[PDB]
């Protein structure tokens, strides 16, 4: 379900203009850049906490959005391709309480 | 059915449906395994796509 | 090029109410040097006595001085449309906000707007390396 | 499955490192003849399952 | 080989949609569930999908448009087709060289639009008295020289970033303006002829994302 | 040009109350550099709690600083006549407003008036091309 | 020197609310020349009649204008985390305050925050020698 | 022969925005020995505390003293026409500016005019060999 | 002969903050007989009463008049690139400055540029023999 949900969420970047290497979308363009996409994706992720994912462990290094221009070797990347790495945990349930029951006959208020 | 090889073919199918190459059609399979304790523990594996049902 | 306090990017995504059409994310620009302001906590403390605190409930808020785009009706900046905002500063921090609501409109000459947006929570991206 | 278009490509895989190898350690010790590793040769270890054989 | 629809039907539907959506907008690809949808071609549903995925990607690589069903289902009703990868049949350039510049037809529409726009811009230099030697426009006259023309062309190419070109890298040598008295050999050039060499790079868009989610212990 | 924030034309049409005589549309001019300001959205929001909004009803408002015409009585600019206003800025936007009502008069020396006009809705023209 | 009215050191220790993770004590720096201001007396007087006084109860208050650290979320400076503050001036005085509570948040552009902190009592260090 | 700091060519093109007629590009001449000045960076920094700085938006400006052409009305040189300027120095540099706007006209005796032009961005040609 | 007040070397390294390309360290030349001036104490006092003084934080500034290099855009000198400056006088003193930012640019005629750089701290070299 999370695979399908992320795949439907990420459809808004299909055909969207992307600005890498300058990250200064001019006034009026409808573009974006990898940092803004990472922010939006990470907000989607911590928005589904409780329905698809657990709380988290460290959302700063759990969600990574890299561009193909910086994964492949030099002069091998293609424009438009991205790489989204996510590490999640399904919602946790129950606990492991350790009872330590002990009576006390003496009293000292 | 109870033929472990037919269950292995079904498992291979669901696994190849959970692949990284082609777009996925996620599924899950339900088989059983009837026998004594040792026979049932022997009929299992690391098959993450099936849910064996151990029956005495 | 770090050590510059200033806003670098502003993306605003409009959603009309009567037709559910999405517009954007259009970039935008500031009318002057004043930067947008934020508040992410949800509950607002209040002094009670010698050391204690009374906790109230509130919003995640944002104040956005922006220059109106000429291709978008003015009313979209004045509460007649849902907004989704994304502001990226020069130090790398990114504040994103979704399902906004322009909460107190005001007279605007037609070019510069000041949007007071309220939402459940605002997300912070915190340039690499954090505690 | 509504993923047909080809815009997004899922790779659901629980065994995927993201943070490089990192912090290389080397453990030197004696082993028995039951193992299948060539003695006097540095190798990589990835889990605590295959160490027995 | 087992295509149910009469072929020219889906071909004409694709062509009409392509001439129909991108005419006032020569940038968007006819592609994906929302834009590259052939509404009134209807196929009967079946889960044996003609091309296997191996053949699908084989055709994707060798410059062929591929079409599939927008929704699959065993014994359902009629489902409309849907195209992938709105590209053209350009694998290589003259002298046989990879080069995937003219790969997608949007780049072709956009090259045409850029040519027309540059031609409409340069119409001002028709008659604009031009000085090639002595470079010093006297006072009052309405001349111009090669350097000033190059500057104006560079500024046109500069403020069109984001709508026709990309983030120019070495605009100092992506654009060159030469007089005809230099390109041509000695005693051959003609006054009032110029050579302009430009290298444009169409904008970039969204493509595959390659999600790699993985739960942890 | 189309790159100049400023007002170009101001047309005001007066309707006498007790004779229904229509006067105008007379042009008009600004007394200083302050521009007329607008507000189109009828419903005005107000923050409630964690992310929600309480919606109130209001009017389409306009503030118009203008120079009194020496041919029209001063009382026509202070709530004793119905007004129809039409303002055209330099970038192409045109705001028309009909059946106004000068809502809050104030003392004026006889030259510069500041009319506060409320109407049911204000129409906006949005230079060619718009989303 | 010991003849310069000014702030030298500002240490702030953040305690996350829902994880009790301690962060700090990070140093901090002033955004402008305005200094943090203090008030230690818990009971506050009020004039009554010919010479007498009516005594009320209150908190030990501190006002701290600071520059946000780019490694700490903004919400930590707006009432979503417990704070421990320690300010050392140039003349030797040191004011420590623990288990604070940011009581009145306000919109901040993302760099300069003004924290209004209330605690049970503020401790003062008073350079060597004191009456 | 380089090392001859000075202006060799000036081209101005006037386009009125009330009639939309274009005049030029006419060459021009310097009235005295003062040279045009430029400012190309669209942002202006501002000295903040402890090495930081505030980066806000601004214009690319240009001061241009010229001799008024007797075939062009003086009002075209004082902000009733959009100017497109293009200056070229002796060392090959070419600064072109389009969509200009004379920002603050000043009294002119009828021959020399100092235009203070502002634009969104100025281009630079940088004679062969760069970076 | 060591008794010579004057500038011997000036090296400037330009790193644009939009494309992140580095250029330099290029030598430069003085345009006239003025000299670059510095201020190294990152704090500024302020006249208080009765002999005290107020010690607040500030910047380390540097005023640098240089001759624009024909291989470098003019906008790199008006606050659109981060500059790493290094000046060496005849008596041996070497003032180095990194991560500078041209705080308030001005019109330039195209040859001589006077940069007002601010930075966190400037280092001094102090020819052999100190204190």
């Amino acid at each position: 379900a999370t695979g399908v949900a992320l795949a439907e969420f990420l459809q808004q970047f299909n055909g969207l203009a992307v600005f890498t290497k300058n990250t200064n979308i001019r006034t009026g363009i409808i573009g974006t850049n990898p940092r803004l996409m990472l922010g939006k994706i990470r907000k989607w992720a911590q928005d589904n906490v409780g329905t698809l994912f657990s709380e988290f462990d460290n959302i700063n290094e759990d969600i990574q959005l890299l561009t193909d221009f910086e994964v492949q070797p030099k002069c091998v990347g293609q424009p438009g391709i991205f790489h989204l790495n996510m590490r999640y945990r399904p919602p946790v349930r129950g606990a492991r309480i350790n009872v330590n029951m002990a009576p006390a006959l003496f009293d000292n208020c | 059915s109870d033929d472990t090889d037919w269950q292995e073919n079904l498992r291979d199918w669901i696994r190849s449906a959970w692949d990284c190459s082609k777009p996925q059609c996620f599924g899950h399979g339900y088989v059983f395994n009837k026998g004594t304790l040792g026979q049932v523990l022997a009929d299992g594996d690391n098959s993450a796509e099936l849910s064996r049902l151990a029956l005495p | 090029c770090n050590k510059q306090n200033g806003v670098k990017n502003i993306l605003i995504t409009f959603t009309d109410c009567d037709t559910q059409e999405v517009i954007g994310p259009i970039s935008h620009e500031q009318p002057d040097d004043t930067l947008p302001t934020y508040k992410n906590c949800a509950w607002t403390n209040t002094a009670l006595t010698n050391g204690y605190v009374q906790r109230s409930a509130s919003n995640a808020t944002m104040t956005l001085p922006v220059v109106r785009d000429l291709r978008v009706p003015l009313a979209f900046y004045q509460g007649c449309a849902q907004v989704d905002v994304q502001v990226e500063k020069f130090d790398g921090t990114v504040m994103t906000l979704t399902e906004g609501a322009v909460v107190e409109p005001e007279e605007s000459d037609g070019r510069s707007v000041t949007m007071n947006i309220v939402a459940s929570e605002i997300d912070e991206l915190l340039p690499p390396g954090s505690l | 499955d509504a993923l047909s278009d080809g815009f997004v490509r899922l790779c659901i895989d629980p065994s995927l490192n993201f943070f490089g190898e990192g912090c290389k350690i080397l453990v030197e010790g004696q082993m028995t003849d039951d193992g299948s590793a060539t003695p006097d040769a540095v190798t990589c270890v990835t889990s605590e399952l295959d160490i027995i054989e | 080989t087992t295509y149910p629809v009469l072929p020219y039907l889906t071909n004409a539907a694709y062509g009409a949609l392509s001439a129909c959506s991108t005419c006032n907008n020569p940038e968007l690809n006819i592609q994906g569930q929302t834009f590259g949808l052939l509404s009134c071609i209807n196929m009967p549903e079946s889960c044996t999908p003609g091309w296997t995925f191996g053949e699908v990607t084989q055709l994707q690589a060798n410059g062929f448009v591929v079409s599939g069903p927008s929704t699959t289902s065993g014994q359902g009703n009629y489902t409309s087709p849907y195209i992938y990868n709105d590209v053209t049949n350009y694998l290589r350039d003259e002298k046989n060289r990879p080069n995937a510049t003219f790969r997608d037809a949007s780049s072709r529409r956009l090259a045409a639009a850029t040519g027309v726009a540059l031609a409409e811009f340069l119409q001002q230099f028709n008659g604009l008295a031009v000085f090639t030697k002595n470079t010093n426009i006297r006072t009052g006259i309405i001349g111009t020289n090669p350097r000033l023309m190059l500057g104006k062309i560079r500024k046109w190419a500069q403020d069109n970033v984001g709508t026709l070109f990309s983030e120019f890298d070495n605009i100092n040598e992506d654009i060159q303006l030469l007089t005809d008295f230099e390109v041509q050999p000695k005693c051959v050039g003609q006054p009032g002829i110029f050579h302009l060499n430009m290298r444009y790079r169409p904008p970039v868009r969204g493509a595959r994302i390659n999600v790699n989610m993985a739960p942890a212990l």
